[PDB]
């Protein structure tokens, strides 16, 4: 879990870079995952219903 | 294609950091010159300015985004030197197959031709030096010291 939030890996076709985010970017790019849970829940609702 | 991996990012982004000075995020063009030197590429001021560098001071400033595309230029050039070849020139000075060389005979090709060195780094150079008259240094333990850099295993 933790480390990536800080330090991605950037795959650019073929060459691979770990760089660089930030407090906002922590705190924004967790969701990020719960960017893709969220939208996904409130998706799964939009099925489900 | 090249482009930098995510460790280079942060030697890149490290050199970069300390060379703000200022407290804007920038370099200066003649900066340029000794900061690629830290970056571990090791170039001429003629490599540098090739890339936009100054002579003077208070000429232009490059942002990261700017100074990205001068390193990632630069990892291209093969042409960085061996010992080998410093051997094959440094022995030249032979006059009787002694490999020994003569203080003043050695302070002045470092001065003369190039991008140079100063009466003042010839001082230094000598420093290390110590008890030896008339008076003789010798090519092999100095250009061994050269490409060992400031601490060896002993440093001053």
């Amino acid at each position: 879990l933790y480390k990536n939030l800080v330090k991605p890996k950037i795959k650019v076709g073929n060459e691979m870079v770990t760089q660089g985010r930030n407090a906002t970017q922590v705190s924004y790019s967790v969701g990020g995952l719960a960017k893709a849970m969220f939208d996904r829940t409130f998706k799964w609702l939009v099925k489900r219903l | 294609m090249a482009d930098l991996k995510a460790a280079e990012v942060e030697k890149a982004r490290e050199h970069f950091e300390i060379y703000d000075w200022e407290g804007e995020g920038k370099i200066d063009a003649r900066d340029l010159g000794d900061l690629l030197r830290s970056l571990d590429c090791k170039p001429t001021l003629a490599m540098v300015k090739k890339n936009g560098g100054s002579d003077k001071r208070g000429e232009k400033k490059l942002t990261l985004e700017e100074f990205l595309p001068i390193f990632s230029q630069i990892k291209k050039e093969k042409e960085v030197g061996t010992l080998e070849d410093f051997m094959e020139g440094l022995k030249v000075y032979d006059k009787a197959e002694n490999g020994t060389m003569l203080a003043a005979e050695l302070a002045h090709v470092l001065l003369s031709l190039g991008e140079r060195l100063t009466d003042i780094e010839c001082e230094e150079i000598m420093r290390v030096c110590d008890e030896d008259d008339d008076g003789f240094l010798k090519y092999e333990p100095f250009v061994k010291t050269i490409i060992a850099g400031p601490f060896p295993d002993e440093g001053k």
